[PDB]
């Protein structure tokens, strides 16, 4: 599409957002989120195919749907109470709803279904904006309720994530189902700690942001979307598949990389809380985003996969466009641990 | 069956290198006879004669920090006032009861 | 002599549609390179 | 300002380069055919550019210094080998095959950068298009398998579904008893063993498969040995004619943009050439990779990025 | 020969420079540890005519 | 491809550099004074 | 402690800005100067401890496997300098890379006066040991060692972190100083009893205990040199420190819960040493014995007496050089015949008679000679043992006299007889390779002179 | 709270449900959708209507309008999906599988 | 501790004023230490990435990564301390005003408290 058109849509889809976190009546929320998807899905459908087609379809349905019933339950919250300001809930039938609405827009489980096949459907461009800034919204939305929230509900869909997460980015050869998947279990640890602490939300979705992007900008970097694609990227390009192993370390949570840092944190965050047995549980079942990013690591810079012939063709030559946050994402992704007590800038 | 029975194109697997056949006196540290000896040289010189030999005479010579001597004087100094004074050497009560409060149980 | 590294036979395990292949998702394919489909 | 979509928002469009003298053309014909004299005829005279057909070091003329590299960093593959034993048990034919159709696709790739970022016309060689002929000819001689065939096919369709095909495709008509007595009147020892069957192969399944499906898109002018001679017809055949049956006339500028942002970054013009399909005639171990690239890596002027290298002499280095 | 070997041997002198840095690094960590000096009930002492902390 | 040092990036880029660094100096030393001021050390 | 850390982290600059042929020397020389320098943490106190800072301090616990990890890396280095000739600039400076940011992890993880902190050490050592294993190992199966290696110790490590957290919300302090003069006995109680177990079992894993040893063999066998010498020296003893520290917050419920934990060991070394006994292959012996030796000290750290400390700081202590050494004559062997194979190469002491007295020094070694500092372990843990219940000699003989037999039948098969025939490439031994052993066999001797410094704290 | 309101309610599940069971024809869930909107709207407008809330008179306009836009990009997307298979059937979409 | 609701707290305000009370973080703060190492790094990666030589590439684009990480991490590093001083003001304030709930308990030594032995045998 035209440039401008590109321009204007991307810098609608952010005013939708802006418009969510900045008001504080329930219908500009829902305006905000109504302006965020009709912005988003000329972006989603940019690389026109079929399956981009598909992907922009599912997307539209399960946000329509969402916001439905988040109307739904602003009208129950101002049918027992006259109040439009997001505050209190009122209702805990109106409560139900307005988490339901929520999940469905984050992704969480049980509906976390769409994200893989959205995800799979669109291009990595795509992929980065839908897995990081289209959060949030629905999280600063969830961190100003949060008070009303019935943790039983959010803390259940929080395990659900996780298990559906670890469970499911098992059995996967794609790297955007990969990525979708992690997106689906980063959501579960996120949601685990707003009944308890925001911040530590807060905090979780920055350290995943980053992440996100330091990895799906070397994925377009290496322009792979296979992982037996991904295994041709050392024969010309080694420092990039030891700095894409590197951040899969670090976001399989492992000590001293930054991604530790959320996970340790939630867990402290649970113990203060006498909640013992749930972090435990989500430490064991994390082991699995671990085990599967551990193979991609493996097929990716641990060992040397077969290439092929032209790829000499590709030796002669450079990448013409080059990404100007790359290094800085990854060196926050990968080295931040020791800056921890900064989180009590209430990031 | 066209196929080469070659599943792909590889190098063949090399054969290992004697490095006592271009160099005798070879050492076994490096291919390049100078930087060969000079590695023999520096090995043994900072293993064997600084680490091995100044380090063994530094913790051979440790000042007794771990104060034996101190406490074997303390103890002789001790029994001699002890012995002569009649004194029941050793005392079962590491503390003084004196200072010491006890429960009533009054059961 | 020689340190070990994945051949042909290593490398077509990971590329599948899905790891661990069974017989419902056996006929499933992997996507076109280009995320195209012919038209038909 | 290197092209990108800031260029095109500010002043860049394509469009108003474009002055009816653009029409990308292309010549055919067989192996031992007048077709380079007469494309260099015609780049002269409509004030085109000539692309001389691309060989195993079209790649090696436009990085770095144009000088050839070495034929192990550099296709791994001879047309030498070929004719001297075309059914070798290295996969010699279809390796060649696959490195001259990833040439194909950069020159072309080349062209149509210059046609669109100039506005100035290009003439080439065989292009990306009847390429597969000698590849059909290598299947029925037996010197290359089904399953090269299906590979070249796949990448075929994954990278030549991107591009424009020329407006007007010109054919040499020689006949095959011609072309055998031009090439052992040529000298060339390794030439000298192409069979006949060989040729007959080329020029069937080249007018047999290749002339039709390029007349349902794009405009064909066929010429015998005798009337390809003068070039002067040839030019007003090409003038006279007008071209609005292919994609071509549907093109604005907003295609355009994407094209031309297509036809820059030849490493994603050159994405599907190394797709994960493992045949053995093409696929290489990890340790002759390995050993390559690190050969490949140590050339005089190929270390860094090409503003960054000591040796072959470029300066200032730490302020750049 | 001097300054050609000094760009060669450079390397060398990191390890002692990173010792020294190391040591004053430690006395500069203990510095701020000085809270109980000459206060401490084994070790309270008189200072000298001629002497201004116990330890440094 | 072939280019010189682009004397114009590169005056911009030292000059951020040394306007960041002296700001910085500046708010440090203002910070200190406040403070001090403020808690009436000096 | 900063005059050794600091050091460690110059001596990467100092490998990265090396010349393409200069960087074994120059690692060499300053690792040696690094431990040169660290020796002198060996001047402890028989009060509390070296409290350097609010963060690191000393202990005569850790000052000798400080000196020990810093011991061993120039070893690592010369033995990783003969299968790494090959290998271009890059990949060597990383090797060396991995070698020091293992050395520096493990150098703060033994100080750590935290216990996050050295949590977050402990755990930040598994990175460089996984990146060897997988990276610079010959056969297939190094990933799947890789995958184990890592999933055990984690299986135990996550419990550690959450059991950790949740004591500093009761107590108010992880610092070790702050921990013991303020713990207070831990009840009969289903709660404790889990603590007690996410507290030990992490440590368990690491030992290994006999249960949880299958990822031991699997990573030795499949390591590269230097990364056997590291985790049969070093990351052994990682879970006898720990243990050795946190044991202090347990009491009472160790008396109960040691139990099952002391009948595996005391089993279990049965079982490894016959194990030993069949075993075609020298490194997967190696690594069973090194599990055994490691079963006596998990007895004596469980016994928890000051004899049973005194004889498992001792015994870690000998372990790693007699282990590393072990590993090291096997090494030389494999590098000639390329197998690894105990039955292949035969009668090697009529061809490399130097290398066969280091082979019998170290087998006399391994089997506790006395008065090797082997042997002081041992006979300290055994004397502890003994007390708690005269019926454990029964198990301490029996595992004696098996370790005597599979240690002189190594010695045996692979020295003495008839050389094979057919084998033609055995060159004479290096002097790197000579040097190599006589470094790691000289120290031992010179601590049998000095026992007490490697007795521990409550010598 | 009446029962007209629990009626709405009620109205507004069972759109939810049909859009949730997919027999068939992505065009009956646009359908679902706009029945959800219109209970939506009658029940908000009742609210409002009944409080005398006179400056939320505004809202249901805006929800009307907000929702109308979205079934227009909807019907888009809904053409493009048939201009690929020539019918809306919801099960032509298993190309992309979990 | 929900500090975001706590009164008299300006919307989008990074620094109050009252954080001008607070000693400022030395120049020479690790911490700041650190910030400038991490510029060094993404420098280094950034030469990495664009095939340049490593070390010795862009003095100018080094340089200005350091500065700027510099920067940022002496703002960041203030507003930590002066988030910590508030925590730690509010909670001496909320000790102060509710005696009842933090009592002054009684002083015991050791010699007067029964612990029980458990013997280690
Ligand atoms: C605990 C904290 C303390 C320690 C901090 C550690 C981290 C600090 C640094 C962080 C990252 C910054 C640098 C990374 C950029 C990479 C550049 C590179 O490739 O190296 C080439 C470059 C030289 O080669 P070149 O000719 O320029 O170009 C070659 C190409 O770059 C490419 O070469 P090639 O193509 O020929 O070879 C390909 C190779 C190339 O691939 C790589 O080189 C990998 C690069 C590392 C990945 C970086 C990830 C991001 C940071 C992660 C940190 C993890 C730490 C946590 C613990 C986990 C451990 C993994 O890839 C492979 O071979 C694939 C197989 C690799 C095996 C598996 C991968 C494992 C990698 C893990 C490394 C972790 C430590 C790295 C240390 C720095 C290494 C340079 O090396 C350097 O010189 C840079 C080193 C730093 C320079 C220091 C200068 C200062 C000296 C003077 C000042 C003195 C100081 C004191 C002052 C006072 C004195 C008076
Ligand atoms: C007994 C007192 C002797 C005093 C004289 C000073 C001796 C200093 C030795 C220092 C340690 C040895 C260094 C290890 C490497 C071996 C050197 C070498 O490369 O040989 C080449 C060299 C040149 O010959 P070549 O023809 O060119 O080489 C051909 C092949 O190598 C073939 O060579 P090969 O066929 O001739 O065999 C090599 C030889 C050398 O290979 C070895 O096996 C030597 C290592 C044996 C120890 C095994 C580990 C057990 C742990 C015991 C710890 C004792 C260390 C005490 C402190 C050490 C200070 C560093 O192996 C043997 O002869 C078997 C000896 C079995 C000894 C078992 C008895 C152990 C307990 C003895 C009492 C110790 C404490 C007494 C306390 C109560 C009384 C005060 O040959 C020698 O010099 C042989 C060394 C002398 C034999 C050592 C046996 C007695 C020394 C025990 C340690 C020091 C005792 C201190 C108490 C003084 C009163
Ligand atoms: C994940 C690693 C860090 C990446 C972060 C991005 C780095 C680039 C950002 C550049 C500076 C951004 C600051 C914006 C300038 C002024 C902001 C100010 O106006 O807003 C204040 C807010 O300031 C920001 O929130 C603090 C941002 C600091 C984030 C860094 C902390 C990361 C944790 C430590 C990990 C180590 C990272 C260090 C290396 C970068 C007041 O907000 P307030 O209206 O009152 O409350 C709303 C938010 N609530 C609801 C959560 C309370
Ligand atoms: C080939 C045959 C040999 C030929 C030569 C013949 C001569 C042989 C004689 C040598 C062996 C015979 C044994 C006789 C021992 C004499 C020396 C001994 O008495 O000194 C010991 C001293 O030895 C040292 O204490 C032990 C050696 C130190 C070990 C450190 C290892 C070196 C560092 C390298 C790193 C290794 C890492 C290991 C991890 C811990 C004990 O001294 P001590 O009674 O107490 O008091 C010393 C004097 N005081 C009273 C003033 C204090
Ligand atoms: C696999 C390789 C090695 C791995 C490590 C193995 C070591 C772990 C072993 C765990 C140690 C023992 C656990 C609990 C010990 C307490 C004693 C108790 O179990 O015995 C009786 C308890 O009675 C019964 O045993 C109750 C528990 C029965 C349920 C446990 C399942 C039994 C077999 C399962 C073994 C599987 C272990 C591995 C799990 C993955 C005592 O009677 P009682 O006076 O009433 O209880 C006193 C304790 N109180 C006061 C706290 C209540
Ligand atoms: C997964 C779920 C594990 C269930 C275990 C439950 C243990 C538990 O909850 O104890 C909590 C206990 C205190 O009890 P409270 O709930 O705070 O209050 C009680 C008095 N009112 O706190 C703790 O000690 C937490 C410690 C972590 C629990 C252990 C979880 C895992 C099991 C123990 C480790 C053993 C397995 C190790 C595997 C080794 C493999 C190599
Ligand atoms: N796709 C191809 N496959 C195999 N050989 C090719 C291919 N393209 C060109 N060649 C070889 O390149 C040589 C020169 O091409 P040709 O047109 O026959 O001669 P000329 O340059 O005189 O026109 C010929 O020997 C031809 O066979």
């Amino acid at each position: 599409m035209n440039p401008i058109i590109y321009t204007t849509l991307i810098m609608t889809v952010m005013s939708g957002t802006m418009l969510v976190m900045i008001s504080s009546h329930w219908l500009l929320i829902w305006i905000g989120f109504e302006m965020n998807l009709l912005a988003m899905i000329p972006v989603l459908m940019k690389n026109f195919n079929p399956r981009a087609t598909e992907a922009a379809t599912k997307y539209f349905l399960t946000q329509a749907t969402a916001s439905m019933m988040l109307m739904m339950a602003i009208i129950i919250n101002l049918l027992y109470s006259g109040q439009w300001t997001i505050t209190k809930m009122f209702n805990p039938v109106a409560m139900t709803m307005m988490t339901m609405a929520l999940a469905m827009k984050l992704g969480l489980s049980p509906f976390h279904f769409w994200v893989p096949e959205v995800t799979q459907g669109i291009s990595l461009q795509a992929g980065l904006l839908l897995l990081t800034w289209q959060k949030l919204a629905p999280l600063s939305v969830l961190c100003q309720i949060s008070q009303s929230i019935n943790p039983n509900l959010m803390l259940t869909m929080a395990m659900l994530s996780i298990l559906i997460g670890g469970w499911g980015g098992l059995n996967q050869t794609q790297l955007r189902k990969i990525m979708a998947y992690s997106s689906i279990a980063h959501m579960g640890w996120m949601t685990a700690v707003l009944p308890y602490n925001t911040t530590m939300t807060i905090l979780n979705l920055l350290i995943y942001i980053t992440m996100t992007l330091a990895m799906f900008m070397l994925l377009i970097h290496s322009s792979a979307t296979t992982t037996l694609s991904l295994s041709h990227t050392w024969n010309k390009m080694p420092v990039i598949t030891s700095l894409m192993m590197v951040t899969l370390l670090s976001m399989g949570g492992l000590p001293p990389l930054s991604g530790f840092m959320p996970k340790w944190m939630i867990i402290q965050e649970m113990t203060k809380n006498e909640s013992i047995i749930m972090p435990t549980l989500m430490a064991m079942t994390a082991l699995l985003n671990l085990y599967f990013y551990m193979r991609l690591a493996y097929s990716s810079s641990l060992t040397m996969f077969p290439s092929t012939n032209n790829m000499k063709m590709k030796w002669q030559f450079e990448h013409t466009k080059q990404m100007k946050l790359l290094p800085t994402m990854i060196v926050l992704s990968t080295l931040v641990l020791p800056m921890t007590p900064a989180l009590s800038s209430l990031n | 069956p066209p196929e080469p029975t070659i599943r792909l194109q590889e190098d063949p697997d090399p054969e290992d290198e004697n490095l006592y056949e271009k160099n005798p006196d070879s050492h076994g540290y490096d291919k390049d006879p100078i930087v060969d000896l000079w590695n023999m040289r520096v090995v043994f010189f900072f293993g064997f004669s600084i680490v091995l030999v100044l380090g063994s005479t530094f913790v051979a010579y440790l000042p007794d920090y771990r104060m034996q001597e101190w406490a074997r004087r303390e103890a002789e100094r001790l029994v001699k006032y002890r012995e002569a004074n009649g004194l029941p050497l050793m005392e079962s009560n590491c503390f003084d009861p004196n200072k010491i409060q006890l429960p009533e149980d009054e059961d | 002599a020689r340190q070990w590294q994945p051949d042909v036979e290593w490398a077509e395990q990971f590329g599948g549609a899905v790891m661990y292949p069974t017989k419902e998702t056996a006929h499933w394919k992997p996507p076109p390179w280009n995320d195209v489909d012919p038209p038909k | 300002l290197q092209y990108g979509p800031l260029a095109f928002v500010l002043g860049e469009r394509t469009t108003r380069k474009l002055t009816e003298t653009s029409k990308v053309i292309t010549v055919d014909g067989n192996i031992c055919s007048g077709k380079g004299r007469l494309a260099r005829e015609i780049a002269e005279k409509l004030g085109l550019r000539h692309f001389p057909e691309a060989g195993i070091h079209y790649a090696d003329s436009t990085t770095g210094d144009g000088k050839p590299l070495d034929v192990q960093l550099s296709g791994n593959c001879s047309l030498e080998k070929f004719y001297d034993d075309p059914k070798s048990n290295d996969g010699n034919s279809y390796r060649l095959q696959s490195w001259l159709y990833a040439s194909r696709l950069l020159q072309y790739a080349d062209a149509l950068e210059h046609l669109l970022s100039t506005g100035q016309g290009v003439v080439l060689e065989r292009s990306i298009y009847s390429d597969f002929v000698f590849l059909e000819a290598m299947y029925r001689q037996g010197f290359i398998r089904k399953q090269c065939v299906e590979h070249y096919n796949e990448v075929k369709k994954v990278t030549a579904c991107e591009y424009l095909p020329p407006h007007v495709v010109v054919y040499v008509d020689v006949p095959v008893p011609e072309i055998q007595s031009r090439i052992q009147k040529k000298g060339n020892p390794h030439e000298m063993k192409i069979t006949a069957a060989y040729l007959q192969d080329i020029e069937n399944a080249y007018k047999k498969t290749f002339l039709p499906e390029m007349s349902e898109k794009c405009e064909v002018l066929q010429y015998s040995a005798r009337e390809a001679e003068d070039a002067e017809k040839v030019v007003e055949d090409i003038e006279y004619l007008k071209c609005d049956k292919g994609p071509w006339p549907d093109q604005d500028d907003r295609t355009f943009h994407r094209l031309r942002m297509l036809v820059q970054n030849k490493l994603e013009v050159l994405n599907y050439t190394t797709i994960p399909v493992y045949l053995p005639e093409i696929t290489i171990g990890a340790h002759q990779s390995d050993r390559v690239f690190q050969k490949f890596t140590e050339l005089p002027g190929r270390k860094y990025s090409p503003g960054y290298n000591e040796d072959v002499g470029d300066k200032w280095i730490w302020l750049k | 020969n001097v300054l050609q070997i000094v760009r060669d041997h450079w390397v060398h002198i990191l390890v002692p420079v990173g010792f020294v840095f190391g040591c004053y690094l430690d006395r500069r960590s203990d510095e701020k540890l000085t809270a109980f000096r000459n206060k401490s009930l084994l070790f309270k002492r008189e200072l000298r005519p001629n002497e201004e902390v116990t330890w440094k | 491809p072939h280019g010189s040092p682009d004397w114009l990036k590169v005056g911009l880029t030292l000059g951020t550099s040394v306007f960041l660094w002296i700001y910085l100096i500046k708010q440090h030393k203002e910070d200190v004074l406040e403070y001090k001021r403020r808690n009436g050390l000096e | 402690m900063l005059k050794i850390i600091i050091p460690t982290t110059m001596l990467l600059p100092m490998t990265w800005m090396s010349k393409h042929n200069m960087i074994w020397i120059n690692a060499t020389v300053h690792s040696l100067l690094i431990s040169l320098i660290s020796l002198s943490l060996l001047n402890q106190l028989g009060e509390n401890s070296l409290n350097f800072s609010l963060t690191f301090f000393s202990d005569s616990l850790s000052a000798p496997l400080l000196v020990l990890t810093t011991w061993l890396l120039p070893l690592m280095l010369m033995a990783s300098q003969s299968h790494l000739s090959k290998e271009t600039t890059t990949r060597k400076k990383l090797y060396i890379t991995m070698l020091i940011l293992l050395q520096l992890f493990l150098i703060m993880t033994f100080t750590a006066t935290e216990l996050i902190l050295f949590y977050i050490l402990f755990e930040a050592t598994l990175v460089p040991t996984l990146i060897i294993i997988t990276r610079w190992g010959n056969q297939t199966e190094r990933l799947n060692a890789g995958l184990y290696f890592l999933f055990y110790t984690l299986a135990g490590s996550l419990p550690l972190l959450v059991a950790l957290v949740y004591i500093q919300n009761t107590t108010g302090s992880l610092n070790f100083l702050i921990i013991h003069y303020w713990s207070h006995p831990l009840s009969n109680s289903w709660s404790n009893i889990f603590m007690w177990l996410a507290c030990i079992m992490a440590f368990m894993v690491k030992m290994p205990l006999y249960g949880l040893h299958l990822w031991l063999p699997k990573a030795h066998v499949e390591a590269p040199i230097a990364g056997s010498m590291v985790l049969a020296a070093v990351l052994l003893k990682l879970g006898g420190y720990g243990m050795m520290r946190i044991t202090t917050i347990l009491n009472p419920l160790t008396n109960y819960m040691a139990y099952p934990f002391l009948m595996l060991s005391m089993w279990g070394m049965i079982m490894t040493s016959s194990i030993c006994l069949r075993q075609t292959d020298l490194k997967s012996l190696i690594a069973y014995s090194s599990v055994s030796h490691m079963a006596l000290v998990i007895v004596a750290i469980m016994i928890q007496t000051p004899w049973s400390f005194m004889g498992a700081t001792a015994l870690m202590i000998a372990h790693g050089l007699t282990s590393s050494m072990l590993f090291c004559l096997a090494n030389t062997n494999y590098e000639r015949v390329h197998s690894r194979t105990m039955i292949l190469a035969r009668g090697l002491q009529t061809l490399l008679p130097l290398m066969a007295t280091w082979w019998l020094v170290a087998s006399l070694t391994n089997l506790a000679l006395p008065p090797s500092i082997n042997l002081i372990g041992e006979l300290f843990i055994i004397t502890a043992s003994f007390s708690w219940s005269n019926i454990t000699i029964i198990l301490m003989g029996m595992n004696m006299m098996i370790t005597a037999l599979y240690s002189l039948y190594m010695l045996i098969t692979t020295q003495r007889g008839k050389y094979t025939h057919h084998i033609n490439n055995i060159k004479p031994s290096f002097t790197r390779e000579n040097a190599l052993m006589a470094l790691h066999i000289l120290p031992l001797l010179l601590l049998t002179l000095n026992p007490k410094m490697i007795l521990g704290p409550l010598y | 709270m009446p029962l007209v309101y629990m009626n709405i309610i009620m109205a507004f599940a069972i759109a939810l449900a049909g859009l949730l069971m997919y027999r068939s024809h992505l065009m009956s869930s646009l359908l679902c959708l706009e029945g959800m909107m219109l209970s939506l709207f009658i029940m908000s407008t009742l609210i409002i209507l009944n409080t005398h809330f006179t400056l939320a008179n505004m809202m249901p306009i805006i929800l009307l309008v907000f929702a109308a836009c979205e079934a227009a990009l909807g019907l888009s997307l809904l053409v493009m999906v048939s201009n690929t298979y020539g019918t809306d059937y919801v099960q032509n979409l298993n190309l992309l599988q979990c | 501790t929900m500090m975001s609701g706590r009164p008299g707290r300006v919307p989008l305000q990074f620094l109050p004023n009252e954080a001008r009370s607070l000693p400022p973080p030395k120049l020479t703060d690790p911490r700041l230490v650190y910030m400038g190492f991490l510029g060094y790094c993404s420098g280094l990666i950034d030469n990495a990435i664009r095939r340049r030589p490593v070390v010795s590439a862009g003095l100018h684009r080094q340089l200005l990564y350091v500065t700027s990480f510099v920067f940022f991490g002496y703002y960041l590093l203030k507003r930590q301390d002066y988030m910590y001083a508030l925590r730690d003001h509010d909670m001496f304030a909320y000790v102060k005003s509710h005696p009842e709930d933090f009592p002054e308990k009684d002083k015991k030594t050791y010699g007067e408290i029964l612990e029980e032995f458990h013997p280690v045998r």
